[PDB]
C-alpha cells in the first residue's frame, strides 16, 4: 500500500502530533464509559486515523482484521436499497447518506441488526460494538432525527462515533448526545516533521525545503501532503531543494475554466464554460468543491471591490445549489451572473 | 380533572403589568371596512377563465386513416436496404433482412 | 389475419439472430455445447457399455438489463443445439419441496420421450435425443409463498447431472447468492443496431423509417428491445404518425414522427402542427399557451426539463456542431443576450431549488453522478406502501413548474429575438457578431431530435465504472472516506499512471512497470492504462 | 453499567426540585389527592421539567413500578404523528399490573410523557387531541416543550400549565461545585463559572461537559481550554480577529481569518452565534445593527440547509466589512 | 328504482363518442375494427376516458363473447400474487372460442393499486400467453407500474381535456335534457372541472338537481370553491399595489374557511389566464409557486398568503 495506508499509526502513542488530544483520547477509554464520539475537523487533519487508533486502544488487535459486507434493506414505499459497510468482528463502518432520502431507512435497520448481533455475540471483551457513521453532515434532518432516536435507543448496546467535516448541518439534537473531538489541521511544521518521518522509513532523505514546499502546498492537508510526496518519489529517485511538486489535474481543470470564464463573456463561451463543468460533473467531483475553487480563482481575477459582491453572489448559488437537485443549473446561473456582473464592470 | 395555569409571578421584572402604548400609531387603529362585491352581480363571459372560443373547427379532425399500405417492390425494397445500409456502415444487413423476411 | 404479438413473431429462433450482446452469446452457446457434447458422450458410453481441465460448471447464471434478450438467447441456443427448457417462472408457484419433488427427476433421469415433438420447450406449474436443461427465469424475484426456494436451487447445484440456467436482472443477485456458476454478463446493446434492427422488422412490414426518429425512441427507453418492438407494432399497425414524403438517395413516403407519438405530445399538438415550429415561432394565442403548458406538464410528469435540455436548438440562436456607435452597437447585441440568458438560466435554478417537483428526487440513492448509490430493486411483496403521499401537491406542481418554465423561455426567447433583428445593422457594418453569439453542440445531442438529458451519460457510467474499479482493489478497499478517495486518492493514482506510463515510453526497467506490484496494488491494467492517459 | 451524571444526580421525589415553588406545590396537592391532571411543562432546557415530571412519578408509584407505567416519547418523531399515536394507543391498550409495599395502591390511570411536544404541527397537535380526549380516564398526558404558544388551543385548554423559570448562576455553580466534590474531581470555582457561563443557564449541558471532560482529563485538573474545546466554542481572540478583519476594509485577510477559522475545526453555526452576541450587545448604529442581523439570520438558515462554511462565513463577513466601513 | 347520473346515463358506448385525445382514440379505434390489439397500459389523469375507452375497445373487439372472453379486475378485487398465479394464469390458458385476430382480453384497472410483487409474478403471464390473451392495463400514475411490466406493454399517454372538448360533450348533455343554462354557467362548470369531464357531468347534474338553472351562483353554490371573480379581483389589486383591498379579499377567503392549497390552487389558475405582461405574469407564478412550495413543505398560514400579496404588490412597484 501507500504511506498514507501502510504508514498510518495504529497506537494512540503512534500519533505524532496532537499529543496531548492522543493522551485525552487514551484517557477517555479508560473509564469504561466510552460515549458517542462526534469528530470533527478539516478534511485530511487525521480525524479516521484518530478513529482507528481508539478503536484499536478499546478492543484488541482484531479490529485491523477487516472484511467488507453488503446488506440489503427494504424501505417503506416496499422497494429494496443495497449497501456496502467495512465490518470487522468488533466495530461496524458505514456511509448512510449513500441511500440518498432514504439513508434515514439504512439508518435505522442496519443499528437495530448490529444491536441483535451484540446480543448474540459474546466475548467478554468489551459491552458495546462501536459502529463508524461517516459524512453524518450530509444527512437530511429526518435522518438526524432518526439517528437521535436509534442512539437514545439502543445506546447500551453499541456505541457510535460520527465523523464530519461540519456541524452546521449536524442538528443540536445530536450535538446535545455525543463528546466532540474537534481535529484541526496539523501546521507547517506538524507536516513537515510527519513528512520526514514517513520518508525515514523508506531510506530516504527529503530536504527541508522540499517538505516545507510541500507543506505550503497542501493547504494543511496531512493526506494530500503525504500523498504528493509519494507522487514526488515517484517522478525522481533524489529529492532536490527545487524538486516540482505535481498540481491536481481537476484543479488546474478548474483554473482553465475561471480563465475561460474571465477572458471571454459570451453566451458562446458560457455554453463552453458549461460543457466543462459538466465534464467536471461526470468525473463524480462534488458540485461544492467545483463552486469554491472556481470562487477562488475568480478572486484571484477580480477588483478590489467587486470581491464582495462575486463572494456574496457564489454563497447565494450555492446553497440554491444544495437546494436543487440538479445542481448544474445553479452552478450555471452563478456563472452566466457573475459573466453578466464582469462585463458590467468592465465597460465602466 | 381541573386545568389550571401557574406563572410564576416576578414583580421585579416589571413586564408582568405593561399597558397599552402612548404613541399615536398604536393608539390610531385603521379600520378596514370588510366589504366585498357581490358575487353573482358581474358574470363570467365565454373564455374568461378558459382557452374557449365562440368558433369551433370542424373538418379539421376526426380523420380515419384507412391506409392501404401496397407490398413493396423488389427494387424499392433494395434501394431502402442500400439507404439504410448508407447510413449504418458498419451494421450486417445482408445476414439480416432475408431471415426477417423468412419471418414474416 | 394475424394473431402474434411482434415480439413472439419475430423471435430468433438462432444465437446468430439476435443483436448485440456477442460475447455473451457466444460464451452462452460455447457452454451449451459443451453440455451437449458431454451429454452425446454420456449416450456413446451407455451404448458402448450396453474434471478440473474441463472445468464445465453446472450452472450458468445470466444478468443484465430488462429487455436485453437473456431469455431469448437462452431460448435460441437451446433451440439450435437441441435442449429441451423446464422453465420456472415466478408466474407460478415455486417453493422448495414442490421444485425439487417436481423437476429434480428432469436433470437426474432420462428423457422418456428422445424423439419428435419434444423440442417443445414448456412450463413448470403446480395449482435426435434433446437433454434436458432447466431455466429459473428471474431468480431475483422471491416471495414468502417460495419458502426454502434458495436453498432447493442450492441443493440444484449440487445434485444435478443437466444444466441449469439462471435468468435474472438485478445487478447485486451474484454478490449475495453463494455457489459455483459460470457469470455472463449482458451489456445494453448499442443504439444504432437496435434502431437498424427495429428499421429491418418496419421494412418487412413495407414501412420506410427514418433512423434518427428510432434513435430518439431507443434513448427514450433506454434500449429495451421487447419495449420497442411493441410499441412499433402499436404504431405501425394503427397506420403510423404523420404523412412526409422525405427523397433520400444514400419512392414510398417517410414516416417520421413516433417519438412524439411515445411521449404523447401528438394529444395535444395537431397533425399539421409541429413541435419544432411550435416552440421556434412567437405564442400569443391563449390555446397556444395552454398547448405549450399541456406540453411542458406532460415532460414535468417524468421530471425531465424539456426546454433546458434541448436549449440550444429550441432557442432563436445560431447552432453549430464541434469540429464608436458601431462598436456599442456591437457589444450591446451580445451583452442584452447574455442578460437575457443569465435571466434565464436564473429562473431555471430558480424552478430547480425554490419550487417543487412532482417526483421527490433521490429518493433511494443520492444525487447524479456517484457510484456510491447501489442498486435499488423493486418490491417482492404483496404488501401496499402505506405511507402518507400528497396528491394535490404532485398534480398542481407539476403546472405550475410547467407555467413558470413557459413564461421564462417566452420572457428569454422575446428578449433574444429583440436584440436579434438589430444584427442586420452590425452586419451591414461588416463586422460579425455571430461567432460569439453561436452554440456549439455535440454530436451526441446532434443526431437526436429532442434530449431528455444534456449531458453524456455514457462518459458519465465509463468514469462510473474506472472509479468503481480503482477502489474495489483489496488494497484500497478499506479507505474509510469516498469523496475524499476520489479527491485525493485518485488524482495522485492518476499522476503515478501517467509517470508509470512515460517511463514505460522512454525505455526504462521495466521494473518501475512493477511499481503498483511493488506497492502491492491490485488495479488491473487496462484500468492502470486508463488512468494514464489524461483528464478530459 | 455505570450511568451519565445527568440521569444518576436528577432528584429522586419531589420537593427536592429547588427554585420552583408554585410548580412543586401543585404537583404535591396532586400526589395528595393520587391524581395527575393533564400537565404541560414549558421554560428554557435544563430547567427541571423532565426531573419534576420524574419525580412525580416516582413517588406516585413504586420504584419498580416508575418504569413500567409511564412512556417517555419524543415529540419530533419523522414519520410523522400516526406512528406515535400508535405508541399511544398500544400503551393505553396494553395494561399491567401495580402492587405496592408501602401500604399504597397504584392508581388506574397511566402517565405518557410527550417530550418537545412544541415541535408537531397543528394538524400533528389536532390529531393528538383525539387520541386524549378518547383515553381520558385510563391515561394521563404530560407534554413538555419550552414555548406554550406553539401547543394549540385545543391541547392548552385542557392541559395545567407550568412555567420553569431557569435557575441563577450562583445556584448552578454551587450546584456543579456539589457534583465535583461527589465525584472527586479537581477543579477550582473559576472552571466551574465558566462552566456554567459556556453553557448559557443550561444545567443539563453544564452537567453533560463537566462530566465528558472529567473522562477526557484522565484524573488531572479542569483546565479552561478542555472546556473551552468541549462546548465546540470559538475563543474571543479569534472574534476579534474577525472583527478587526471586518473594520480593516482587506478582503485578503478577511479570506485568510475566515480559512484559519475553518482550519481550526470551529463551526461555522457558532460563529454566527458568537458574531451575533457580540452584534446586538454592541455600539453600532441602528442601521448597521439592523443589517448585519439580518444577513445573520439569512446566513443562519443557508448553513441549517447544509450550505459550505466557507462560503457562507465569507459573503457573511463580506457584508459586516461593507456596513462597519460604511461608516468610513 | 332512482335517477342514473349523467356519467353513466351518458356515457359512451362506441369509441367515436370520446371527446379528446384524438390520436391515441383514434388509434384505438383503428385495432378495434381491425383487431390484434397489442398489450397496452393507458395513463392519464383522472376523468380522461381511459377505461371508457378500454371497455369500448373490448366491448367492439369481443362482441357477442363478452361473458366469456373478458376478464376484469378493479382495486375492489384481490389481484394478490396468488391471484395472477391462479385466476389469471387460468383465465390465460383456458380455452375460449373465437374469431380469428381476436384474442381474450384481462383488464386491470387501477394498476396503481397492484402491489410490485403481483407485477413480478404477472411478468412472464404476459409474455407465454400472448397468441390466446392480451392485458390492458389502466392506471393514474404510471411510475407505481414497475419497469418490466412497462417493458411488455405499450404505453399510451392520455392528456387532459381542452375545454373546447368539455363544452362540446356538455353541449350535448344539455340538448338531450332540456336544461336552460346561460353561458356564464357554462364557463362556471368548466372552470370548476379542470380537464375531468367526469366532474363536469356531476358538477352539472348537481346543479340541475340543485336549482335547474346553469349559472354561476348556482355552480359556485353546489361546488363551493373560491369564486373566481373575488379572486381576478384581488390579482386586478395586487397589480395595481393595492394591497389593503386585496388582503380585504384574501381575509375574507381565509374566514370563508377555505384552505391555504385550495386559495394557492384557485390564484394560479386564475393568473395563469389572467390579463396582463409576460413580465409581470412570470414573476406571479414565480411567487406562486415559491409561496405553493411553502405551503407544501408545512408552513401554511394567513401570514404567507399576506407574504405572497406583498410580493405579488412589489413585483408592480419595482421595475
Ligand atoms: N437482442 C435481441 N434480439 C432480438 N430480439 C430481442 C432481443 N432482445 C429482446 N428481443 C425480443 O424481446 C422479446 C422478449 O425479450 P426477453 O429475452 O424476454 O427479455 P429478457 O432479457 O428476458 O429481460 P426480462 O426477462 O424481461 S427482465 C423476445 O422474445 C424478442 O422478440
Ligand atoms: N430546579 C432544579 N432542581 C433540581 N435539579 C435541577 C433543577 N433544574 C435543573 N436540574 C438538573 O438539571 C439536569 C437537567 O434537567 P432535566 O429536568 O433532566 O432536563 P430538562 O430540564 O427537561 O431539559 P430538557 O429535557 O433538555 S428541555 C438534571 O440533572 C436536573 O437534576
Ligand atoms: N373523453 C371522454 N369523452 C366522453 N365522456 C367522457 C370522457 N372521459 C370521461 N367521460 C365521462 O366520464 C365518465 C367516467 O370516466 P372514466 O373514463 O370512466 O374514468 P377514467 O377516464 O378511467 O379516469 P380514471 O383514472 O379511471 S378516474 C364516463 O362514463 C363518461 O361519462
Ligand atoms: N499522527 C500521525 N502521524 C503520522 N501519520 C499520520 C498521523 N495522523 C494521520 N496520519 C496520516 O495521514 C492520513 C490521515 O488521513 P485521514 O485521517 O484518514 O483523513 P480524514 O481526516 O479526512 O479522515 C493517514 O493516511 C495517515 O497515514
Ligand atoms: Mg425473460
Ligand atoms: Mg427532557
Ligand atoms: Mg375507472
Amino acid at each position: 500500500s501507500l504511506w498514507v495506508d501502510k504508514y498510518r499509526p495504529c497506537s494512540l502513542g503512534r500519533l505524532d502530533y496532537h499529543k496531548e488530544q492522543a493522551a485525552q483520547l487514551r484517557n477517555l477509554v479508560q473509564c469504561g464509559d466510552f460515549p458517542h464520539l462526534l469528530v470533527y475537523g478539516p478534511s485530511g487533519a487525521g480525524k479516521k486515523t484518530r478513529i482507528m487508533c481508539i478503536l484499536r486502544e478499546l478492543y484488541g488487535v482484531g479490529v485491523e482484521k477487516l472484511r467488507i459486507e453488503h446488506q440489503t434493506i427494504t424501505t417503506p414505499s416496499k422497494k429494496k436499497i443495497e449497501i456496502s459497510t467495512i465490518a470487522s468482528n468488533y466495530h461496524l463502518e458505514v456511509n448512510p447518506s449513500d441511500a440518498g432520502n432514504s439513508d434515514r431507512v439504512v439508518i435505522q435497520e442496519m443499528l437495530k441488526t448490529v444491536a441483535q448481533s451484540q446480543q448474540l455475540e459474546t466475548n467478554s471483551q468489551r459491552d458495546f460494538k462501536v459502529v463508524l457513521l461517516t459524512e453524518v453532515d450530509k444527512l437530511t434532518k429526518d435522518a438526524q432525527h432518526a439517528l437521535r432516536r436509534t442512539m437514545e435507543k439502543y445506546m447500551s448496546t453499541c456505541r457510535l462515533i460520527l465523523c464530519c467535516n461540519s456541524t452546521s448541518k449536524v442538528i443540536p439534537p445530536i450535538r446535545s448526545r455525543c463528546l466532540a473531538v474537534r481535529v484541526p489541521a496539523p501546521s507547517i511544521e506538524d507536516i513537515c516533521h510527519v513528512l520526514s518521518t514517513v520518508c525515514k522509513k523508506e531510506g530516504l532523505n527529503l530536504p527541508s525545503q522540499l517538505a516545507h514546499r510541500l507543506a505550503e502546498k497542501s493547504c494543511r492537508n496531512l493526506r494530500k501532503a503525504l500523498l504528493m510526496c509519494e507522487a514526488c518519489r515517484v517522478q525522481q529517485y533524489p529529492f532536490t531543494a527545487d524538486q516540482e511538486i505535481p498540481e491536481t489535474d481537476w484543479e488546474v481543470y478548474l483554473r482553465e475554466t475561471a480563465n475561460a470564464i474571465v477572458s471571454q463573456q459570451t453566451p458562446q463561451r458560457l455554453l463552453e464554460v458549461r460543457g466543462r463543468l459538466y465534464e467536471l460533473l461526470t468525473h463524480c467531483i462534488p458540485p461544492e468543491i467545483i463552486m469554491k475553487g472556481l470562487l477562488s480563482e475568480l478572486l484571484h481575477n477580480c477588483d478590489g471591490q467587486l470581491k464582495g459582491e462575486v463572494a456574496q453572489m457564489a454563497a447565494y448559488y450555492e446553497h440554491r445549489l444544495q437546494l436543487g437537485s440538479k445542481a448544474i443549473y445553479h452552478l450555471e446561473a452563478f456563472v452566466a451572473k457573475f459573466m453578466a456582473l464582469y462585463k458590467k464592470f468592465m465597460e465602466d | 380533572q381541573r386545568v389550571v395555569h401557574v406563572q410564576q409571578k416576578d414583580d421585579g421584572c416589571c413586564l408582568w403589568h405593561l399597558k397599552p402604548p402612548s404613541c399615536p400609531l398604536l393608539t390610531k387603529f385603521k379600520e378596514l371596512n370588510t366589504k366585498v362585491i357581490d358575487l353573482s352581480k358581474c358574470g363570467i363571459a365565454l373564455g374568461e377563465f378558459s382557452t374557449l372560443n365562440s368558433k369551433l373547427k370542424s373538418g379539421n379532425s376526426a380523420a380515419v386513416f384507412m391506409r392501404t399500405r401496397k407490398e413493396f417492390t423488389e427494387e424499392v425494397r433494395n434501394l431502402l436496404l442500400e439507404e439504410i445500409r448508407w447510413s449504418n456502415p458498419e451494421f450486417s444487413l445482408k445476414k439480416y433482412f432475408p431471415l426477417l423476411l423468412k419471418k414474416q | 389475419t394475424e394473431d402474434m404479438l411482434w415480439t413472439e413473431k419475430y423471435q430468433p429462433q438462432t444465437a446468430s439472430e439476435l443483436i448485440g450482446n456477442e460475447l455473451a452469446i457466444k460464451k452462452l452457446h460455447s457452454w451449451l455445447k459443451d453440455w451437449k457434447r458431454r451429454a452425446e458422450l454420456e449416450e456413446r458410453q451407455n451404448l458402448k457399455g450396453k474434471e478440473e481441465e474441463s472445468r464445465l460448471c453446472n450452472t450458468v447464471l445470466i444478468t443484465g438489463p430488462t429487455g436485453v434478450g437473456k431469455t431469448a438467447a437462452v431460448y435460441a441456443c437451446a433451440q439450435e443445439l437441441g435442449f429441451k427448457i423446464f422453465e420456472v417462472n415466478a408466474s407460478s408457484q415455486r417453493s422448495g419441496r414442490q421444485i425439487l419433488s417436481q423437476l429434480k427427476e428432469a436433470t437426474q433421469s432420462h428423457q422418456v420421450d428422445k424423439q419428435g415433438v419434444n423440442s417443445q420447450k414448456p412450463c413448470f406449474f403446480n395449482s435426435k435425443n434433446a437433454t434436458s436443461l432447466i431455466l429459473f427465469e428471474e431468480v431475483d424475484v422471491i416471495f414468502d409463498e417460495d419458502a426454502g426456494f434458495l436453498n432447493a436451487i442450492k441443493t440444484f447445484m449440487a445434485t444435478t447431472k443437466r444444466p441449469v440456467i439462471l435468468t435474472t436482472s438485478d445487478p447485486t443477485f451474484s454478490l449475495m447468492f453463494d455457489g459455483c456458476f459460470e457469470e455472463i454478463k449482458f451489456s445494453t446493446p448499442s443504439l444504432l443496431n437496435v434502431a437498424s434492427y427495429l428499421q429491418m422488422i418496419c421494412l418487412t412490414e413495407n414501412f420506410r423509417t427514418d433512423v434518427k426518429d428510432f434513435v430518439t425512441l431507443l434513448t427514450a427507453n433506454t434500449c429495451d428491445i421487447r419495449k420497442s418492438i411493441l410499441y412499433l407494432q402499436f404504431w405501425i399497425r394503427s397506420g403510423g404518425g404523420v404523412l412526409e414524403e422525405r427523397p433520400l438517395t444514400l419512392l414510398p413516403k417517410c414516416d417520421s414522427g413516433c417519438a412524439e407519438t411515445l411521449f404523447g405530445l401528438k394529444n395535444i399538438f395537431s397533425p399539421s402542427e409541429d413541435l419544432f415550429s411550435f416552440l421556434k415561432h412567437k405564442i400569443t394565442m391563449k390555446e397556444e399557451w395552454h398547448k405549450f403548458i399541456q406540453l411542458l406538464t406532460e415532460f414535468q410528469m417524468r421530471n425531465v426539463d424539456f426546454l433546458y435540455s434541448n436549449l440550444e436548438f429550441i432557442l432563436p440562436l445560431p447552432v453549430d456542431t464541434i469540429p464608436t456607435t458601431a462598436g456599442k452597437k456591437c457589444s450591446a447585441l451580445v451583452s442584452h443576450c447574455l442578460n437575457s440568458l443569465s435571466e434565464f438560466m436564473d429562473n431555471m435554478s430558480f424552478l430547480d431549488a425554490l419550487l417543487t417537483d412532482v417526483r421527490e428526487q433521490n429518493k433511494y440513492g443520492r444525487n447524479d453522478f456517484s457510484w456510491t448509490n447501489g442498486k435499488v430493486t423493486s418490491g417482492l411483496c404483496d404488501e401496499f406502501s402505506l405511507e402518507s403521499n400528497d396528491g394535490w401537491t404532485s398534480q398542481s406542481s407539476g403546472e405550475l413548474k410547467a407555467a413558470a418554465e413557459a413564461l421564462s423561455f417566452t420572457k428569454c426567447s422575446s428578449a433574444i429575438s429583440k436584440a436579434l433583428e438589430t444584427l442586420n445593422s452590425c452586419k451591414k457594418l461588416g463586422r460579425d457578431p455571430t461567432n460569439d453569439l453561436t452554440f456549439y453542440v455535440s454530436q451526441k445531442r446532434n443526431n437526436v431530435y429532442f434530449s431528455q438529458s444534456a449531458a453524456n451519460l455514457d462518459n458519465a457510467w465509463k468514469r462510473i465504472s474506472v472509479i468503481k474499479s480503482v477502489f474495489s482493489s483489496r488494497s484500497l478497499l478499506y479507505v474509510g472516506n469516498r469523496q475524499a478517495s476520489i479527491i485525493e486518492y485518485l488524482p495522485t493514482l492518476r499522476n503515478i499512471c501517467k509517470t508509470e506510463k512515460l517511463k514505460e515510453q522512454g525505455k526504462s526497467k521495466r521494473r518501475f512497470l512493477h511499481y503498483f506490484e511493488g506497492i502491492h496494488l491490485d488495479i488491473p491494467k487496462e484500468t492502470v492504462n486508463t488512468l494514464a492517459a489524461d483528464f478530459p | 453499567k455505570p450511568v451519565p451524571w445527568v440521569e444518576k444526580y436528577r432528584p429522586k421525589c419531589v420537593d427536592e426540585v429547588a427554585f420552583q415553588e408554585e410548580v412543586v406545590a401543585v404537583l404535591k396537592k396532586s400526589l395528595e389527592g393520587a391524581d395527575l391532571p393533564n400537565l404541560l411543562f414549558y421554560g428554557p432546557p435544563g430547567t427541571g421539567k423532565t426531573s419534576t415530571i420524574l419525580a412525580a412519578a416516582r413517588e406516585l408509584f413504586g420504584p419498580e413500578l416508575f418504569r413500567l407505567r409511564v412512556l417517555e416519547l419524543n415529540a419530533s418523531d419523522e414519520r410523522g404523528i400516526q406512528v406515535v399515536r400508535e405508541k399511544v394507543k398500544n400503551f393505553a391498550q396494553l395494561t399491567v399490573s401495580g402492587s405496592r409495599s408501602d401500604g399504597k395502591p397504584c392508581p388506574p390511570f397511566k402517565i405518557v410523557i410527550l417530550d418537545e411536544a412544541d415541535s408537531m404541527t397543528s394538524a400533528a397537535q389536532a390529531a393528538l387531541r383525539r387520541t386524549m380526549e378518547k383515553e381520558s380516564k385510563t391515561t394521563r398526558f404530560c407534554l413538555i416543550c419550552n414555548y406554550v404558544s406553539r401547543i394549540i388551543e385545543p391541547l392548552t385548554s385542557r392541559c395545567s400549565k407550568f412555567r420553569f423559570k431557569p435557575l441563577s448562576d450562583k445556584i448552578q455553580q454551587q450546584r456543579l461545585l456539589d457534583i465535583a466534590k461527589k465525584e472527586n474531581v479537581k477543579i477550582s470555582d473559576e472552571g466551574i463559572a465558566y462552566l456554567v457561563k459556556v453553557s448559557e443557564g443550561d444545567l443539563r449541558k453544564a452537567i453533560t461537559f463537566l462530566q465528558s471532560a472529567t473522562r477526557l482529563t484522565g484524573g488531572k485538573e479542569i483546565t479552561e481550554k478542555v472546556i473551552t474545546d468541549i462546548a465546540g466554542v470559538i475563543p474571543a481572540e479569534k472574534i476579534d480577529g474577525v472583527f478587526a478583519a471586518c473594520q480593516s476594509g482587506s478582503f485578503d485577510k478577511l479570506e485568510a481569518v475566515v480559512k484559519d477559522l475553518i482550519d481550526e475545526g470551529h463551526a461555522a453555526t457558532q460563529l454566527v452565534n458568537q458574531l451575533h452576541d457580540v452584534v446586538v450587545e454592541n455600539n453600532l448604529s441602528d442601521k448597521q445593527k439592523s443589517i448585519i442581523t439580518e444577513k445573520l439570520a439569512e446566513v443562519d438558515k443557508c448553513l441549517a440547509d447544509g450550505a459550505d462554511e466557507h462560503l457562507q462565513l465569507i459573503s457573511l463577513c463580506a457584508t459586516v466589512m461593507q456596513q462597519l466601513s460604511q461608516n468610513c | 328504482h332512482y335517477e342514473l347520473p349523467w356519467v353513466e346515463k351518458y356515457r359512451p358506448v362506441k369509441l367515436n363518442e370520446i371527446v379528446g385525445n384524438e390520436d391515441t382514440v383514434s388509434r384505438l379505434e383503428v385495432f378495434a375494427r381491425e383487431g390484434n390489439v397489442p398489450n397496452i397500459i393507458i395513463a392519464g389523469p383522472p376523468g380522461t376516458g381511459k377505461t371508457t375507452s378500454i371497455l369500448c375497445l373490448a366491448r367492439a373487439l369481443l362482441g357477442p363473447a363478452l361473458k366469456d372472453a373478458m376478464l376484469e379486475l378493479n382495486a375492489s378485487n384481490d389481484r394478490g400474487i396468488d391471484v395472477v398465479r391462479n385466476k389469471i394464469k387460468m383465465f390465460a390458458q383456458q380455452k375460449v372460442t373465437l374469431p380469428k385476430g381476436r384474442h381474450k382480453i384481462i383488464i386491470l384497472d387501477e394498476a396503481d393499486s397492484m402491489t410490485d410483487g403481483a407485477q413480478q409474478a404477472l411478468r412472464r403471464t404476459m409474455e407465454i400467453y400472448s397468441k390466446t390473451t392480451r392485458f390492458a392495463l389502466a392506471c393514474n400514475a404510471s411510475d407505481k407500474i414497475i419497469e418490466p411490466i412497462q417493458s411488455r406493454c405499450a404505453v399510451l399517454r392520455y392528456t387532459k381535456l381542452t375545454d373546447a372538448q368539455i363544452l362540446t360533450r356538455l353541449m350535448n348533455v344539455i340538448e338531450k335534457e332540456r336544461v336552460p343554462y346561460t353561458d356564464d354557467g357554462l364557463e362556471a362548470i368548466i372552470f370548476t372541472a379542470q380537464g375531468d369531464m367526469r366532474q363536469a357531468l356531476n358538477n352539472l347534474q348537481s346543479t340541475f338537481s340543485g336549482f335547474g338553472f346553469i349559472n354561476s351562483e348556482n355552480v359556485f353554490k353546489v361546488c363551493d370553491e373560491p369564486h373566481p371573480l373575488l379572486v381576478k379581483e384581488m390579482i386586478q389589486h395586487c397589480v395595481n399595489a393595492n394591497i389593503d383591498e386585496a388582503y380585504k379579499i384574501l381575509a375574507h377567503l381565509w374566514h370563508l374557511g377555505y384552505s391555504p392549497e385550495d386559495i394557492i390552487g384557485n390564484i394560479f389558475r386564475v393568473c395563469k389566464t389572467f390579463q396582463m405582461a409576460e413580465y409581470l405574469k412570470l414573476e406571479f407564478i414565480k411567487e406562486i409557486g415559491y409561496t405553493h412550495m411553502k405551503i407544501a413543505e408545512g408552513v401554511n398560514s394567513l401570514l404567507q398568503m399576506a407574504g405572497l400579496l406583498a410580493r405579488l404588490c412589489q413585483k408592480t412597484m419595482a421595475p
